[PDB]
């Protein structure tokens, strides 16, 4: 247990890492999200199998599928944003610094 | 470690100056590389060379007024008979204030600063006199 | 910070039963009627004292009172329950009903030898009742005493005092 | 094994309390073997 | 471990295939032959340029219905309760749910292709 | 849009910070937050602009970054503690992410670059929703924590943002951006004042939202957008103008209004609990909200700025959009001090 | 309304099915004998122990054995 | 919560799965179900803060219990030293340690 | 088998990494592809089944959806992959060395804490009712038809109007 | 603070415990403002929509006026209750522990040295 929160842990900030520092395509961003949304459902799946807390086995289906639906949401927007510039490169979208 | 800044205080100014002045040194170091990390982040430079001379120049100018800082505080506590007197800050400030105009190139910058880090050093050593507390913790 | 009080190897010991997995399941039915009131004495043991140690005297008697049972079966109806749990076992799952006929050879045995009767499909899981001079373990969970409550202000409503003491509204 | 280490209760429980704790499998089959104790951790869930 | 075994075991096979069908044949290698396919004629643009999807909210929709199926997927084990009467109206409450969605995405011309 | 997704989507943001105020477990605290986050979106998105999309895809990364830190914690809280709610002996990494992460939602500095952006893209009407109603969930989330907060974090966080919010203030000609950094400095009293006294944060929080609503609708009655626009107000509609500069006045923090009250109230506390350094600096920098504020009031009350030739029609038109609701909130803001003692 | 509800029979039947076969699958569980027992046989199912109780010589019900009349019967699950 | 809606309604929609101490499917309790049951049964009534003193024992039996750090010390520790007593050759495993054993039923 | 878990977690976290470093959107679903996988096997190593199936499954629609999107919207005319840029290529390099490194100080200073390489395998699992029968995570999960029907009724909710908010964003 | 005292009842405006407190006097200071209040906002809202100020909706003023006292005078009374409240459980707590508040015992002014700082 300890080894595995430890790495998953890390894997959760890299991902964070990865999603504070952008790299042009919005999609990858989306992306990188979306692993750390894998990385802490794996956290609390990892944490109820060991405690043998069932009654907790309901919240990572939970935090499934509300990660889902932002996603939807987050693709979605990308398509916005591809209609209105050509491309999903996140430059475009500097308008409102005026 | 924080034993290191807090070795400050371990004994009155006008002594040590040559350790008071590495800690006022480093301080000013760290708070300028802060700085410089948040002016780089925002606001980027064509270079990345151009980006590494900011901040260079960012931590350099912030370490020398705190050096200098250090200094003058220091001399003037022991050169004077005055350990704990506020003043003695208050002529660091100055002097912090005058050496960041000096690196900026403007007089303006040399008088304003030396009032308002002078003011800010002097009211620094007066809340560690006085018991003052900054980010206190709930007491109600 | 106390010394772990673990049993010795030796009190440990007892006749086991040394019978596989479709025997005991051949010979459950029957030896969840036989066999009750030890068993269930034990049980409580477990559930009550919440404590291995201190149930190990009764676990004891409750793999005697299984000695006894299948001895018994070995005097009497031995072939029969050979050719019984020969059958279970052969099964993936040691399923029931794949041998009814060898079970109703087996039942009808050890009705009329030894008088048994197997039990019918609701009555090795009702809750039972169990007598034990065993005292009822109290402070189970060695529980620590509870810390006292706050004390409680006892009073009656009154008014504010000079009103709302807010700098100077007068009330 | 632990005879001359210096300050060491051989039985001694990590537990303030009294109470039983069951002992967990990393415990239990500690000083046995690898074979043992990966037994113990996947003979269910690696298939029978 | 019989699982991991026969899982490898499959990939070994399918590789040691792959490995024998690239070095058993007797190769030549020249620029046209190697040059990408397009019905004869030279390609008129690469293929890695912008492809529309003309089928883009269905598609996102898809992953909504997904997780649907996520939530209904334990329907097996819960039918074991004794609650039966609190699982069912859960149950039919969520499929129903799921049904007008689908009913208002159809009404609104979600699932016609964009044109 | 049609009446069903109005239905659905105003049900769902009403829902998301109820949820999230009425949720004993932190993982349907982050319920409410997400389905605030997911709901909130489509309205921003609505007019689809260009700007407004930009502004929707900002709001959604932001706020996405933030609820997945808000997880960690929940998750990490869980794995120490085997429960779903923060406890005296949970770790205080824990804590110190949480308050990051709900300053990154609420939109404090140096979170705070964010929040402009979005609020000049979006439109009125659902600007107000998005400097008022959203922040009553993240801020309820630290309320029910506030034993176990960061001193050290919390003041630094607000003194920064009142400092951040003022001198921002000065540089913008827009009035969606002037009151995005509004938003930013109220807020940063109500967190200076959280971990001392939560009732006080509250009473914050609540004359910050019955001070903006008026001045949002304000707005909205003429569309106005700009210093040069809301200047036209002595011709298109010069009956309102009394109230918005008391209301901007009030906004800004001067004695005789109300906006006196929760200043001068949480002065009072740090006080009491010896944050004079914090308190003083604090009180000081909220001075450039008066300026900032008292440049619009010139603008449109004091003094007549050019109008236009076609202003004329807009006076000959009849009007009907003022609220019963303006009238009533603008008056309860701005003439309400005589009764602070039964407030706080 | 007769005449929609014949050309829907024909020019959609899939969605007349769906319709239909919904409302029956609500209706049906509220008029059937056999729905309450679905609970009781899934009370009826064993999983875990039957935690023996002491007895303190005033429980009257509960039996001693478990061959004893006293006690649930599964009569009615074995002749459902 | 911060309103406490559940509460004066008298339902309960979150508040029966907040702890391992719960109620579980099938009567099947969590680790450290008694250790959790202490510490909160210490602990109410009287404040936080002064749970966070009084009840201190509870809570630290309670975290030794899910957590197991001085339990993996001192497996740690044991097996170092059974490394280091082989190494120099003052130790043998016993047979029932090593491989070979009389199992029991 | 011994070092499994651990070996599981170390490539989760390198497909992390990969991920975070963020080449062309289809190396990312495919690297998110791996992890996933690689999170299935640690959940079902950790005693798991049906959650760790459940994230598989919704994964590989998730990422099927994504490369869809991909292919249309987040394309260039020269993908780049993890190897094409250097910059990314050392420091995928760089983070696996660091990792390795980090481990063996952790390690080092911490013999027993957070990582416990010697000892390592020892406390996967640290409790199991032997003799039960009803400890699948299945029905833990299926709870939400029961016990938990509050969860059931917030993300149905969310599904609904995530049909409504998609097709507005989306119009 | 007053949320954990106890016997505090959940989302109760006026708890039945505080019936035994005087009740507000009608033409209290603060209701009058309340009712002043009232009348203005009809004022203000005739103004903004152009209407004559005084003359005109006098049954919406009448309903402003009304409302607001009527808000007015049950809000008074929960905080008469929270307030008396505040000061019962402040005096039990101090007679519970008057080790922690001792009572000062003051010498007259006879006996104080007060320094004397002449003003020259
Ligand atoms: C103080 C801040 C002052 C900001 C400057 C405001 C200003 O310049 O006014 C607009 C001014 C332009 O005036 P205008 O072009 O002649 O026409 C505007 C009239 O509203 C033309 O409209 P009208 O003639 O149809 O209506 C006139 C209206 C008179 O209404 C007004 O226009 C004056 C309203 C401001 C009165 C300020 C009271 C000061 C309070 C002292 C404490 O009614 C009356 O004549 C008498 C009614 C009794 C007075 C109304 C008071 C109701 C609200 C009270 C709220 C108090 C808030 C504090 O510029
Ligand atoms: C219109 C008049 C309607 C007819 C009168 C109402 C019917 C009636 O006969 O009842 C009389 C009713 C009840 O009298 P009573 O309680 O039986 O006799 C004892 C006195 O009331 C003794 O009074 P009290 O000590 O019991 O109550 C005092 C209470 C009084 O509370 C109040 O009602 C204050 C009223 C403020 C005027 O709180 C205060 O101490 C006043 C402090 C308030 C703050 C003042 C300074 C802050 C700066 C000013 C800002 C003003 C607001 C913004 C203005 C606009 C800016 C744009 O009293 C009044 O109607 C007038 C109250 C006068 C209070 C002092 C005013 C200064
Ligand atoms: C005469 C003066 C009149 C003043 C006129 C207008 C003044 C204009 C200024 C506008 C701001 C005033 C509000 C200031 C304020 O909110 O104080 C902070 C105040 C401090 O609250 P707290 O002591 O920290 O804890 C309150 C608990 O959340 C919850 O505490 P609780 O569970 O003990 O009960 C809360 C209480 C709350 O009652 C209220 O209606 C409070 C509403 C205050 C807003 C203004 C009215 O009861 C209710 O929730 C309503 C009961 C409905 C069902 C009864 C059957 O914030 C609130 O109470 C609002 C929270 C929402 C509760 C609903
Ligand atoms: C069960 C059915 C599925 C089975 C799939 C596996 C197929 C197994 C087929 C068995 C036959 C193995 C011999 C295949 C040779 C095919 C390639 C070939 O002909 O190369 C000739 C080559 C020709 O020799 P060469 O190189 O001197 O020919 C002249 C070369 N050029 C044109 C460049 C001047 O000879 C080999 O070296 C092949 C060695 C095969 C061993
Ligand atoms: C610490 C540094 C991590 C890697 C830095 C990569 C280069 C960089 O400039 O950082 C920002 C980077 C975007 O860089 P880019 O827009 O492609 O322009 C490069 C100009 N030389 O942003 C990124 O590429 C994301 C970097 C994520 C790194 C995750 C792994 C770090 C392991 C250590
Ligand atoms: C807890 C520990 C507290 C440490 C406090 C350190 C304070 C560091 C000083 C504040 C940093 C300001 C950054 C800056 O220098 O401004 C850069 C940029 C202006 O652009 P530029 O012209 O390039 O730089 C000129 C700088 N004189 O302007 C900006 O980048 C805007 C920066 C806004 C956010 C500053 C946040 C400072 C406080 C962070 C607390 C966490």
């Amino acid at each position: 247990m300890p080894s595995t929160f430890f790495n998953l842990t890390m894997a959760f900030s890299l991902s964070l890492l990865g999603t504070l520092m952008f790299r042009s395509h919005l999609m990858s961003t989306l992306l990188c999200l979306e692993g750390m949304v894998l990385s802490l459902f794996i956290m609390t799946s990892v944490t109820s199998l060991n405690s043998n807390s069932m009654s907790s086995m309901p919240i990572p289906i939970t935090i499934l599928v509300f990660a889902a639906c932002e996603a939807a949401v987050g693709l979605a927007l990308l398509v916005k944003v591809s209609n209105t510039y050509g491309t999903d490169y996140v430059q475009n979208l500097n308008l409102l610094q005026c | 470690v924080k034993r290191f800044f807090e070795s400050y205080h371990e004994v009155p100014d006008g002594t040590q100056c040559h350790r008071k002045t590495y800690i006022t040194t480093a301080l000013g170091g760290i708070c300028g590389i802060i700085g410089s990390a948040y002016s780089v982040s925002l606001n980027p430079a064509d270079s990345t060379l151009e980006a590494v001379a900011r901040v260079g120049r960012y931590t350099f100018t912030a370490a020398a007024i705190g050096a200098m800082f250090g200094l003058t505080t220091c001399v003037s506590a022991q050169v004077r008979e005055k350990p704990d007197d506020p003043l003695n800050y208050f002529i660091g400030g100055c002097a912090g204030g005058l050496t960041l105009g000096a690196r900026t190139h403007s007089y303006g910058t040399a008088a304003m600063g030396c009032v308002y880090m002078g003011t800010a050093a002097a009211l620094f050593k007066i809340g560690k006199l006085e018991g003052w507390e900054l980010f206190p913790t709930p007491k109600v | 910070p106390g010394i772990v009080e673990l049993p010795t190897l030796e009190e440990l010991k007892v006749e086991e039963v040394k019978v596989s997995s479709a025997v005991l399941k051949a010979a459950a039915h029957h030896y969840g009627a036989q066999c009750d009131k030890t068993n269930k004495e034990f049980m409580l043991c477990r559930w009550e004292e919440k404590d291995p140690r201190r149930c190990l005297k009764e676990g004891k008697l409750v793999n005697g009172c299984a000695l006894n049972f299948f001895r018994q079966i070995k005097s009497h109806c031995a072939e029969p329950f050979t050719e019984y749990w020969t059958c279970l076992d052969y099964s993936n799952m040691q399923l029931f009903r794949h041998c009814r006929q060898q079970q109703a050879k087996f039942d009808q045995c050890v009705l009329d030898k030894l008088g048994w009767v197997r039990p019918d499909l609701g009555q090795l899981s009702k809750v039972t009742k169990v007598k034990t001079d065993r005292p009822l373990p109290e402070n189970p969970y060695h529980s620590r005493a509870r810390p006292e409550p706050n004390p409680v202000i006892e009073g009656d409503l009154k008014p504010a005092k000079h009103g709302t003491r807010f700098f100077f509204w007068t009330v | 094994i632990m005879k001359d280490v210096p300050n060491w209760k051989v039985g001694e429980s990590v537990f303030h309390t009294t109470r039983w704790v069951p002992p967990l499998i990393g415990e239990m089959y500690g000083l046995r073997t690898k074979e043992e104790m990966s037994n113990a951790n996947f003979g269910f869930t690696w298939y029978t | 471990m019989n699982l991991y075994t026969v899982i490898f075991i499959n990939i070994l096979l399918s590789l040691t295939l792959i490995l024998v069908a690239f070095w058993l044949p007797q190769m030549n290698l020249y620029s046209e032959k190697a040059n990408p396919y397009e019905c004869g004629f030279d390609p008129t643009s690469s293929a890695r340029l912008p492809f529309s999807m003309k089928f883009f909210l269905v598609a996102i929709t898809f992953l909504l219905f997904d997780l649907e199926i996520a939530l209904l997927l334990p329907l097996p084990w819960a039918i074991q309760t004794i609650k039966t009467s609190t699982m069912m109206i859960m149950a039919f409450i969520l499929v129903t749910i799921l049904s007008l969605g689908l009913a208002y995405e159809w009404t609104q011309k979600g699932l016609e292709w964009t044109e | 849009m049609n009446p069903i997704t109005l239905a659905i989507i105003y049900f769902t943001i009403f829902l998301g910070p109820v949820i999230t105020m009425s949720s004993t477990n932190l993982m349907l605290m982050w319920v409410g937050l997400e389905f605030s986050l997911l709901a909130i979106i489509p309205m921003l998105i609505n007019k689809k602009n260009p700007r407004s999309t930009e502004a929707a895809t900002k709001y959604f990364v932001t706020q996405a970054t933030a609820s997945m830190i808000i997880l960690l914690a929940i998750v990490l809280n869980y794995k120490q503690l085997g429960t779903w709610m923060f406890q005296q002996q949970t770790n205080g990494l824990i804590l110190n992410m949480t308050l990051m992460a709900l300053s990154m939602k609420l939109g404090l500095a140096p979170f705070h670059f964010w929040l402009p952006e979005v609020t000049q893209g979006i439109p009125l009407h659902m600007g107000l929703i998005l400097l008022t109603w959203q922040k009553i969930a993240p801020l309820s989330i630290l309320i029910q924590i506030y034993p176990l907060l960061n001193s050290t974090i919390i003041l630094m966080l607000a003194i920064t943002s009142i400092f951040m919010g003022a001198w921002g203030g000065l540089n913008q000609t827009q009035m969606r951006k002037i009151m995005a950094y509004s938003s930013i400095a109220h807020m940063g009293w109500m967190l200076a004042i959280l971990p001392y006294n939560p009732s006080l944060t509250l009473l914050n929080l609540m004359i910050y939202i019955i001070l903006t609503a008026p001045m949002f609708m304000a707005l909205m009655l003429n569309n106005s957008m700009t210093i040069n626009s809301i200047s036209l107000l002595w011709n298109k509609t010069p009956a309102m103008l009394t109230m918005i500069s008391l209301m901007l006045l009030s906004l800004g923090g001067l004695p005789p209004l109300t906006g006196f009250l929760p200043k001068w109230i949480i002065i009072t506390e740090l006080m009491k609990n010896n944050c004079l350094i914090m308190a003083t600096l604090m009180a000081m920098m909220a001075l450039l909200n008066l300026f900032f504020y008292t440049r619009l009031i010139y603008s449109t009350s004091l003094t007549m700025f050019p109008t236009n030739n076609n202003s004329k029609m807009m006076t000959h038109q009849t009007k009907t959009k003022p609220n019963l609701m303006f009238s009533t909130l603008a008056i309860m803001s701005t003439m309400t001090l005589p009764l602070a003692p039964q407030l706080i | 309304i007769s005449a929609f509800l014949k050309n829907a029979w024909a020019k959609e039947p899939v969605l007349v099915v769906s319709f239909s076969v919904w409302g029956l699958a609500i209706i049906m569980p509220m008029i059937s004998p056999y729905t309450k027992y679905a609970s009781m046989i899934n009370k009826a199912t064993p999983y875990n122990y039957p935690v023996p109780v002491r007895d303190d010589g005033n429980m009257p019900d509960v039996p001693s054995h478990p061959q004893d009349p006293l006690g649930p019967s599964l009569d009615w699950l074995k002749n459902l | 919560p911060f309103l406490d809606i559940q509460k004066k309604l008298g339902i309960s929609l979150d508040r029966h799965f907040m702890f391992l101490s719960a109620e579980q499917p099938y009567k099947n309790a969590a680790r450290c179900h008694a250790f959790e049951k202490e510490w909160i049964e210490c602990a109410h009534g009287i404040g936080g803060t002064r749970a966070k003193k009084e009840c201190k024992i509870e809570f630290d039996d309670f975290e030794e219990c899910l957590l197991r750090y001085k339990t993996m010390r001192r497996m740690h520790d044991i097996k170092k030293q059974r490394e280091k007593l082989m190494k120099e050759g003052k130790y043998t495993p016993p047979p029932h340690h090593s491989g070979r054993e009389e199992p029991r039923p | 088998m011994n070092n499994y878990i651990f070996v599981l977690s170390s490539l989760f976290l390198v497909g992390c990494l990969g991920l975070a470093l963020k080449p062309s959107p289809i190396y990312g679903g495919l690297g998110l592809i791996v992890s996933g996988f690689v999170g299935c096997l640690m959940v079902l190593g950790f005693g798991g089944s049906f959650l760790g199936l459940m994230v598989f499954l919704i994964y590989l629609g998730g990422m099927l959806v994504v490369f869809g999107y991909t292919t249309a919207m987040a394309t260039e005319e020269y993908p780049e992959t993890w190897g094409s840029n250097w910059l990314i290529l050392g420091f995928l390099v760089l983070g696996v060395i660091m990792e390795v490194f980090l481990i063996c100080v952790l390690n080092y200073y911490d013999e027993v804490g957070v990582i416990n390489l010697d000892g390592l395998g020892d406390w996967l699992m640290y409790e199991v009712d032997d003799v039960g029968v009803m400890l699948e995570g299945g029905i833990g999960v299926a709870a939400m038809y029961s016990c938990a029907t509050w969860m059931m009724v917030v993300a149905g909710w969310s599904l609904f109007a995530g049909i409504f908010i998609i097709i507005e964003i989306t119009r | 603070m007053m949320n954990g005292r106890p016997g505090h009842e959940p989302l109760k405006f006026l708890p039945d415990e505080a019936r035994s407190l005087p009740p507000p006097k009608l033409n209290d200071p603060r209701l009058v403002y309340m009712g002043l209040l009232g009348y203005c906002t009809g004022l203000m809202d005739n103004m903004l929509r152009m209407r004559p100020v005084m003359r005109a909706g006098l049954h919406r003023q009448l309903l402003f006026v009304t409302s607001f006292v009527f808000a007015g005078y049950f809000y008074l009374k929960r905080q008469n209750y929270l307030y008396a409240v505040k000061d019962h459980d402040m005096f039990g707590y101090i007679k519970l522990h008057p080790e922690d508040f001792p009572e000062k015992e003051k010498k007259t002014y006879a006996e104080i040295l007060e320094p004397f700082h002449p003003v020259r």
